[PDB]
């Protein structure tokens, strides 16, 4: 039998979270949101200015 | 972009026109776009 639960609020929630965003080793804070735009900008500073 | 790839290997002749005829960037910064 399997079924799904329904959890999943967020992998570290305390400390642990705080300490993962207070220390970027890898930019993830929300860069499924935030590494988009900095990539964006990244590639699109090169413009007629 | 023909003409980079032939100036690129030093000179072999091709003297046809002037097709760059450019303008380097104007010192322009305009805001919005275009």
């Amino acid at each position: 039998f399997i079924y799904e639960k329904s959890r999943s609020g967020d992998i570290t929630q305390g400390l642990p979270k705080v300490e993962q965003v207070l220390e970027v080793r890898s930019i993830d804070s929300i860069s499924i949101n935030l590494e988009k735009r900095i990539d964006s900008w990244n590639e699109r500073i090169t413009r007629i200015l | 972009i023909r003409v980079e790839e032939r100036l690129k290997k030093i000179i072999k002749g091709r003297e046809k026109n002037i097709l760059k005829p450019k303008a380097a960037s104007k010192m322009v910064v305009s805001e919005l776009k275009e």
